RNA sequence: AUGAUGUCAUACUUAUCCUGUCCCUUUU
């Protein structure tokens, strides 16, 4: 309900604060008259002709239809008690109406009819009528298609310049601020203005509070997207406006009565601050809490002062100094407010300031202390909150004093019902007492039962920050003190009822006995740790890691003090390993494969024979889900037992694995692959070659995965069984594919013959590739240009052979047929360069430079960073000298395009080797007014 | 403000490398100097071309 | 890169904080985007690199778990002395996504 | 124009521009802020300030015009206190 | 799947080989990527149904008057 | 003093940042005196071609260094 | 869907000349584009080389203007008897002839 | 009338060359293929 | 930070409907063995007979008291008041936790510590 | 052996905390040293200190008390003379001696002091200060040396010593080759040679804070 | 006979990408 004043917000200098003077006025004249003594209040002809736009007339009918009007409140009492009924009669019986009047134009809901009924209407081809008509697109790109979305996008973005800012934001402002919005259409128009942000620059000046006051609903939301997505768009804009335009645009927000605005006004000013800088913008703000008219200004700028905390962060640093120097006067205010936020802000900072400029907040200590005395409520935490954040910084000897002071008041305050002060006397007992300079005993006595008698309660863990943050405390509480206090005391609450809580508890265990380690541990208390570690495991509400991560971590810490508490495990593991169907199977079978090692190291060879054949027989499991954690499952216990050992002998395993590869779905395909992988590497020989075969036209198809991984583990495999066999087979297989299929996975198929060739010398294989240029197969030409990319950027220097046999091929290819040529030619060009460094070949690299060297001009994004990236090559195997010899007749040409090029070309030539291009400079006349000839090289001895 | 190509060539030493779209550039002398290099190279045939070298 | 061309990097000081790649975007290169021949470490920013912004991944941007490093293409073209290479913007890439 | 010559604030009294500079708000802006105060007292801070930026920060507040013969009336009362050896302007000797 | 379109394009091509031998077409070339190309119209075609298309836009079948009376000067 | 040009940004682009890169539009004593500075910086950074300049000529290291570090602005005068 | 590109035409044209007229699956299997259902609605629609899609006279609409009193519904029936036969072209040329001569 | 086509192939352009016996050219590489030409070779060699 | 509190109970109660949480473990261990319920942020013209007459539909209050402040009417915006059985309260913390009252919406929530006059938050 | 590379100048400071590498133009690096638990020197982010149009003659860290080190070189603009053919801004363009300070509380260089020249210096002279001699650097010229030091502590210029009726050309000046420090508890000397292979004692009489005249004396040749 | 703008399909490239969330807006 805080929100929806978004809604109250109308569109959009000494006239803008006129108006808000005029505002709070108002707000006097009415606030009091009720004292001496909304929406509905009457209107005025004026205020009538302001709502409605232009063309429309206000023109009545008769005399004697407007007193009706008036005598109607009086009627609608009377005449309502009055005679009235309505009928109808059975007699027979043109019906016109309007959809979208267009081509296509894609849908329109039933209130958007509003917006967009200037489209409906069907009169055509008679100025900015027709602007504001074709403006439309913006229909195109809220409903429809999506290539509609896309290639409307693309039109109205190159029409910026033409329409001009006022007509868009005119017609798109409102849509934005429409009551009926969606998500996703938000999103999309905030994507439009973006775009069109990026070109209008001098032009949105009169339009940026009637942009923001749209935008700044964004910077506070629930979702995060959203936030990133504003503290952009205001970047843009502030960045695009000018600093100037900015500041006298967003003061009168600063006084406004709703602090709703004041606030989102506030991180405003924290993102343009970080668009323009701190400095810049530090004489506005330094004025600000200076004002001495009203407080809610200082307020303000306060907040200012932490969003500008919070945002830039680390980069605070340098004007520290400044910054506390303007905060530090409203600590002693007579308004609480300003107190609060101030010292707020205080902590902010000094969370951003990492252990450093501690003098800088100096002056500021001494009163924050005095106030810890005599403060009661939220003020108070905010006080600890921000001597909390302090504390790191200080010397261990002052704040050894200091400390010990502020444990007193911290002890005092465990006790408060607000989950504010809570959460503030949480992160501070974490500072203050994981500090190196506090003693133990101390903590044990005084601290730990009222934290875990107060804090540890099912309050608590249901929220979400103040258990991540309990979380922490407790894992610092436990680096001091020990470890088996803390979990010795909450080992107790792994058998409590609800989930929440034991999840907490089991992560805290999981942190501790991460860092600790589980030295410290003493025998009866390890009884209570396996017994509760199974028995909240064994009660599983959602699907999770904590409890899993948690056990395995546990177990791993343990080392071989687990050894007498493997039957209970694993019995449990095998009777939940039926029990729950798709609940249950997945998550037993992923804590074999995280206890595999602990199964192993042991020696319990019987349990290994178990999880092996018992595994075995569940590759028939019909639920991915389940099926993908058994596979992952065997992964892990091959990573320990290995290959001859196998209980399971490969012989079995394997072809029982090959026809599972049609799942599909990488829940499956993922740990198979793998699985496929980790034994087609290993041993390799166990499995005959025609079953190896078999696997790889499997394979083949693989390669439509929309996963990555999977493609990854599929290539890596598919080159092991390349050793396993030997090359020329498969890549045959490969050649096979004609790279019809443009989705998924094709030029995979390119870096299997990249692998393919490493796994045995290409020096074998290059032969086939270079004949399947041949083929007049378009695609697959280019496919194995890339063949030959890949495989220079593996081989490497072994490339000093064959860059010859690839010459002329690349001369056929880099003259074009048709773009892609030149361009994939061209990145073999650069890896063949990077390649080939330093070993003596250059000549040929030249003569393939004099062909790559026309294709420099042009506009496709691809083909010219692919030849940046090529010259760039060149320019490090061939030697800058070559280059600029190339390159210096196009710097001063007349033309502007030759120019450009040729200029970035130089400028990339530049930046390296910078130092090794003085010998080349040409020697260049010299003119009246100035000396060009540099006689420093013609001293002769 | 723009020599012509008479005068562009009557003052550069090597008159045989002066093309006719550079008397629209900025520094002719410089343009002439560089044009004039010994192991400098000439820039593509495409820059006057609607063909974009590959049609 | 290729996985995003309108993507810029961060290009700030390097200081002493050693890069790390998310377990996501483990393998891949910085500047080169390759999966072969690192040669080279990746550093990063003091300011890219500060309580929560640390351990992330350079690329990815998510929990890095991993150190990553440049590819030795990348480090014989003097591409990997430049500045830190922090992925700042996100733009035309996992925005949509989210909607779906 | 009259932006152009180097000046310091740091040999020149800063109280007795502050009358000065808000009778100019008041004449420019209508009534009295906060705000141009405070840019007043940032612009005049530093012992070098920048008359371009200044004017600058004052055309994006104000409308320009009057800005521009603003920051001309403020550059001479300072030159005026800075070449005179006692760092007061002409308005400060007669009262 | 992919060899159903393979297989789709394959019985496509011949199709479109079988069009163009039953109507004669003279100006149908081949290109070595799997392409065609016009050459009385002196362009590309993406597909096949793009050279099957060139018969009403560009109609260069007209332009060859002047070529068949430079070659014989009678009607 | 109205001047009309506010040289700030407009969307993250170019912005030059480095020295001795160099535009399209740049003039040739411009570049002339880039080159010179980049052959001055070269011939202090060398050892072994400030050895073998200053072998040459009756003057000493340091001299010449200091002739060449004074010649650096101003080294062929700005066109 | 079914937005009848030219390309498309043409490849159904070659198709229904190549393969044949009462084979409706073997020709859908060449097009990726539609079923077989929507290939032989084009075929008997646009596709047809009996159609005639041009040359409206008064003849025709006066058969037509003389059967749409007789039967007002079922324009399919009145597609073969009045000549056009493509299902379309008669609605079309009834909103014309309703249209023109309402002004 | 292709007046598009003779607007893109740069027909209708103020061109002269007075090296080839004072003739005049429709287009700026028309003037360019006339200053190199056997007319223009012959009349400078008939000029001296 | 004010009025975050009734949010973040409703979130913690929303969280643990959702979690799948029973009834042993629905924020209720924590907060046992005590009927006193801590009331906070009601309006400064509503009395304690008006506030004990709105909190008598779970049942009837053992030992109501206001917070007295301002010698002039005892006015300081919280109130305790101890139900008969630790599911009435568990039904006023669940029930009538963040509702609106008479304007200004009031919090509750349980603090099951002790009797003590300054415990809440203005 | 770039001009934008750094290479060419490296000073460190006397009390070990720092180093500074710089270029012959707008490039100038600064990195922190310090020990580790197990007494092993590592090394921090170095601090990036560019300027631009800038050139770096020689550098030289100042003998500083503990205190922030700083780094004295001999800097000179040359952008008002790349952008005047008159040659009017080339001519009376005298090196500047800036002293960069850098603050080890705020991790950052920058430039605290900087202070124009009579005459082009070639090289420098490092005096060692704090609880050892007042701070502050000796900057050799052309038949002239002048000791500045920062703060209130004036300049004081001596000029270089020539030899009795010398048969070289009087028009040619007299600079110094190389320089030694010799530094002792008790006192401190300097000897530097000139052009002629002339090595001179160097000694500086100061006050309690304040340097107070230069004595120079002619050792051997 | 190229080229021009233009509504509109069609292929191709980017090893493009499919579990992303409020772990931070807590504003009177």
């Amino acid at each position: 309900e805080y929100k929806k004043h978004r809604r109250t917000m109308i569109i959009s200098a000494e006239t803008p604060r006129t108006d808000r003077g005029g505002d709070s006025i108002g707000e006097t004249p009415t606030p009091g008259a009720s004292k001496r003594k909304e929406r509905n209040r009457p209107l005025s002809d004026e205020e009538l002709d302001a709502m409605f736009p232009e063309g429309y007339k206000v023109l009545p009918p008769p005399a004697g239809y407007v007193p009706i009007r008036t005598p109607a409140r009086k009627l609608t009492a009377t005449p309502t008690p009055l005679g009235g009924m309505t009928g109808f009669h059975m007699q027979t019986e043109m019906k016109s109406v309007n959809d979208q009047p267009s081509g296509n134009l894609p849908f329109l809901k039933p209130d958007d009819i509003q917006y967009f009924d200037k489209l409906l209407v069907d009169v055509d081809e008679s100025e900015e009528q027709k602007e504001r008509k074709i403006m439309k697109l913006l229909l195109k790109i809220k409903n429809g298609t999506p290539p509609m979305r896309k290639a409307a996008l693309r039109q109205i973005t190159d029409k910026a310049r033409e329409f001009g800012a006022g007509p868009l934001f005119n017609q798109i402002l409102p849509l934005l601020m429409s009551p009926t919005l969606e998500d996703q259409e938000r999103h999309l128009l905030v994507k439009v203005i973006d775009r069109i942000l990026y070109k209008l620059d001098d032009l949105v000046r009169p339009y940026v509070h009637k942009i923001l006051v749209v935008i700044e609903p964004l910077l506070i939301d629930e979702d995060y997207y959203a936030r990133v997505e504003g503290r952009e768009i205001i970047s843009n804009l502030a960045k695009a406006a000018g600093l100037a335009t900015m500041i006298s645009t967003m003061r009168p927000d600063i006084d406004n009565m709703d602090e709703y605005v004041r606030n989102t006004t506030a991180r405003a000013f924290a993102v343009v601050a970080s668009a323009l800088g701190i400095p810049s913008l530090l004489p506005f703000l330094k004025a600000v809490c200076k004002s001495k008219k009203s407080w809610q200004a200082r307020h303000t700028g306060i907040k200012i002062v932490q969003q500008i905390a919070i945002l830039m962060g680390c980069a605070i640093l340098p004007h520290l100094r400044s910054l506390v120097e303007i905060i530090e006067h409203g600590l002693v205010d007579e308004q609480q407010k300003v107190r609060t936020i101030s010292a707020l802000a205080i902590a902010a900072l000094a969370e951003a300031a990492t252990p450093y400029g501690i003098e800088s907040f100096d002056s500021v200590l001494k009163p924050l202390w005095k106030g810890i005395r005599q403060h009661r409520g939220k003020g108070l935490a905010a006080f600890l909150k921000a001597i909390g954040y302090l504390i790191p910084l200080m010397d261990a000897e002052y704040a050894n004093y200091y400390t010990r002071e502020v444990m007193l008041i911290l002890i005092r305050e465990f006790q408060s019902p607000d989950e504010e002060m809570k959460k503030i006397v949480l992160k501070v007992v974490k500072q203050c007492c994981g500090t190196d300079g506090v003693e133990a005993n101390y903590i044990k006595t005084e601290i730990l039962p009222p934290f875990f008698k107060h804090f540890w309660q099912h309050r608590m863990a249901l929220d979400r920050r103040n258990y991540r943050q309990l979380v922490d405390t407790t894992v610092e509480l436990a680096n001091k003190v020990g470890a088996a206090e803390i979990i010795s005391r909450i080992v107790d609450d792994l058998k409590d009822e609800a989930e929440q809580y034991r999840k907490m508890v089991m992560e805290t265990i999981e942190k501790i006995m991460g860092n600790l380690g589980a030295a410290d541990i003493d025998h009866k208390l390890e009884e209570q740790l396996i017994d509760g570690i199974l028995y909240a495991f064994q009660e599983q509400t959602t699907e999770d890691s904590v409890m899993l991560n948690g056990f395995g971590t546990v177990v791993n810490a343990l080392g071989k003090r687990v050894k007498p508490y493997l039957p209970q495990i694993c019995g449990t593991v095998l009777w939940r390993l039926n029990n729950k169907s798709a609940k249950v199977r997945q998550q037993a079978a992923d804590l074999i494969s995280r206890t595999a090692v602990v199964m192993k190291t042991c020696q319990e060879e019987k349990l290994m024979g178990h999880l092996g054949v018992v595994l075995y027989e569940y590759l028939g499991e019909e639920y991915p889900e389940v099926l993908g954690s058994i596979l992952g499952a065997l992964k892990a216990i091959v990573n320990v037992i290995g290959m001859h050992k196998m209980t399971p002998p490969i012989k079995d395993l394997l072809p029982r694995l090959t026809p599972i590869l049609k799942n599909r779905h990488e829940k499956v395909q993922e740990n198979c692959i793998d699985l496929v992988g980790r034994i087609a590497d290993r041993g390799a020989e166990y499995v005959s070659a025609r079953e190896w075969m078999r696997i790889c036209f499997e394979l083949l198809e693989l390669l439509k995965a929309h996963k990555k991984a999977i493609r990854r583990a599929t290539v890596n495999t598919f080159g092991y069984i390349a050793k396993a066999i030997g090359p020329h087979d498969v890549l045959a297989t490969l050649l096979n594919n004609l790279k019809v299929q443009e989705r998924q996975n094709r030029v995979c198929t390119t870096v299997a013959i990249a692998i393919v060739a490493e796994t045995c010398s290409p020096f074998t294989v290059l032969p086939a590739l270079m004949n399947e240029y041949r083929v007049p197969e378009l695609n697959v030409q280019n496919g194995v240009l890339k063949s030959l990319s890949f495989l220079f950027e593996y081989i490497g220097e072994m490339g000093k052979d064959y860059i010859y046999a690839v010459t002329p091929l690349l001369e056929d290819a880099l003259m074009d047929r048709d773009l892609v040529h030149r361009q994939t030619a061209s990145a073999v060009v650069q890896h063949m360069s990077l390649g080939v460094y330093g070993f003596g070949c250059e000549d040929s690299l030249n003569h393939l430079l004099n062909y790559v060297w026309p294709n420099v001009f042009e506009t496709s994004p691809h083909v010219i960073q692919a030849v940046m990236g090529a010259l760039e090559g060149l320019r490090v195997a061939i030697g800058p000298c070559r280059m600029l010899q190339y390159c210096l007749q196009g710097l001063f040409h007349p033309a502007r395009k030759v120019r450009d090029v040729y200029w970035k070309i130089y400028n990339s030539i530049y930046i390296g080797s910078q130092d090794a291009l003085i010998a080349h400079y040409p020697r260049i006349y010299n003119d009246d007014k100035n000396t060009y000839i540099r006689y420093e090289l013609d001293y002769i001895l | 403000n723009r020599f012509t190509v008479a005068e562009l060539k009557q003052l550069v030493a090597r008159p045989d490398v002066v093309e006719m779209h550079d008397v629209t550039a900025q520094d002719p002398k410089l343009l002439v100097h560089l044009k004039a290099t010994r192991n400098s190279v000439p820039v593509p045939r495409h820059w006057c071309f609607k063909r974009k070298y590959l049609q | 890169a290729k996985h995003h061309p309108d993507l810029i990097f961060c290009r700030k000081q390097a200081g002493v904080a050693i890069g790390r790649l998310c377990e996501k975007c483990d393998g891949k290169c910085v500047i080169c985007d390759s999966y072969v021949r690192p040669c080279t470490l990746v550093r990063i920013c003091d300011e890219c690199n500060y309580g929560s912004y640390q351990g992330r991944c350079v690329i990815c941007g998510g929990p890095g778990v991993s150190d990553a490093y440049y590819c030795k293409e990348c480090t014989i073209q003097e591409k990997d002395r430049d500045g830190c290479p922090k992925i700042v913007n996100l733009g035309s890439s996992k925005t949509d996504l989210f909607y779906e | 124009e009259c932006l152009e010559k180097k000046v310091d604030m740091s040999k020149v009294n800063l109280e007795v521009i502050k009358p000065w500079i808000t009778k100019r708000v008041t004449e420019i802006l209508g009534f009295e802020d906060d705000v141009v105060i405070e840019f007043i007292f940032n612009q005049l801070e530093v012992k070098n300030p920048d008359s371009k930026m200044m004017q600058i920060n004052l055309t994006g507040f104000l409308n320009g015009k009057n800005a521009r013969e603003f920051m001309g009336e403020l550059w001479p009362l300072l030159l005026s206190a800075q070449e005179n050896i006692a760092g007061i302007p002409s308005a400060f000797l007669e009262l | 799947s992919s060899e159903s379109n393979r297989d789709r394009r394959e019985r496509l091509r011949q199709l479109a080989l079988e069009t163009i031998d039953i109507n004669k077409d003279p100006y149908f070339m081949k290109n070595h990527l799997g392409s065609y190309e016009c050459k009385l119209c002196l362009t590309l075609h993406n597909n096949e149904g793009s050279y099957l298309a060139h018969t009403q836009g560009k109609k260069h079948q007209t332009n060859l008057a002047r070529r068949a009376a430079k070659e014989a000067k009678e009607a | 003093m109205t001047d009309r040009y506010t040289i700030h940004s407009q969307l993250e682009h170019l912005q030059s940042k480095y020295i001795g890169t160099g535009h399209a539009d740049t003039t040739k004593w411009e570049w002339l005196v880039n080159q010179h500075r980049d052959s001055y910086c070269s011939y202090m950074g060398h050892f072994d071609l400030l050895n073998y300049f200053a072998i040459a000529e009756n003057e000493s290291k340091a001299r010449v260094r200091f002739n060449l570090m004074e010649k650096m602005l101003q080294p062929c005068g700005p066109p | 869907g079914g937005v009848w590109r030219n390309t498309e035409d043409e490849i159904l044209k070659a198709a229904v000349m190549k393969y044949g007229k009462n084979q409706w699956s073997r020709i859908a299997s060449l097009l990726h584009r539609k079923s077989a259902k929507q290939c032989k609605a084009r075929w008997y629609e646009w596709l047809d080389p009996s159609i005639k899609k041009t040359e409206w006279s008064r003849e025709e609409e006066e058969k037509l203007l003389h059967l749409a009193k007789l039967m007002p519904t079922q324009w399919r029936t009145i597609a073969p008897i009045i000549g056009r036969t493509a299902a379309q072209c008669l609605e079309h040329y009834e909103f014309l002839l309703d249209k023109a001569a309402q002004r | 009338i292709p007046y598009w086509l003779y607007k893109l192939h740069g027909l209708n352009i103020n061109y002269n060359c007075e090296i080839c016996g004072n003739y005049t050219y429709r287009g700026p590489k028309a003037f360019q293929r006339h200053f190199a030409e056997w007319r223009h070779a012959h009349g400078m060699r008939c000029l001296g | 930070n004010p009025l975050t509190k009734v949010k973040l109970i409703n979130e913690l109660n929303e969280r643990e409907v959702q979690l799948g949480v029973a009834d042993k473990v629905s924020w209720h261990s924590e907060y046992k063995d005590s009927a006193w319920i801590f009331l906070g942020g009601l309006p400064y013209e509503l009395t304690e007979g008006d506030i004990i007459c709105v909190f008598s539909q779970y049942g009837e209050i053992v030992n109501i008291n206001l917070v007295r402040d301002k010698k002039t009417g005892k006015s300081k915006g919280f109130c305790f008041l101890c139900y008969e059985d630790q599911r009435s309260t568990i039904l006023a913390v669940d029930n009538f936790n963040g509702i609106k009252i008479k304007g200004r919406t009031i919090r509750v929530d349980h603090v099951s510590n002790y009797r003590a006059p300054k415990d809440s938050e203005e | 052996c770039r001009r934008i590379v750094p290479g060419q100048f490296l000073a460190v400071d006397p009390k070990g905390r720092a180093v500074m590498i710089s270029a012959i133009e707008k490039q100038k690096l600064v990195y922190i040293l310090n020990r580790d638990a197990a007494a092993r020197l590592t090394i921090s982010s170095p601090l990036e200190a560019h300027k631009a149009n800038t050139l770096v003659y020689h550098v030289v860290g100042v003998d500083v008390g503990f205190e922030n080190p700083m780094f004295a070189c001999l800097e000179m603009d040359y952008e008002e003379a790349d952008n005047d053919p008159t040659g009017e801004a080339a001519a009376n363009t005298q090196q500047t001696l800036t002293f960069y300070e850098l603050d080890l509380g705020l991790n950052h260089v920058v430039r605290k002091y900087s202070e124009p020249l009579e005459e082009h210096g070639n090289f420098l002279i490092t005096v060692p200060g704090g609880s050892d001699g007042p701070s502050g650097v000796l900057i050799c010229s052309e038949n002239y040396i002048t000791y500045k030091n920062f703060g209130d502590q004036p300049d004081i210029r001596c000029p270089i010593p020539r030899r009795r009726n010398d048969l070289d050309d009087p028009e040619r000046g007299m600079i110094f080759v190389c320089s030694a420090t010799h530094k002792t508890k008790s006192m401190f000397f300097f000897l530097a040679q000139t052009e002629q292979g002339d090595i001179f004692k160097i000694t500086l009489e100061t006050d309690e804070d304040m340097v107070t005249e230069i004595r120079l004396k002619y050792f051997d040749t």
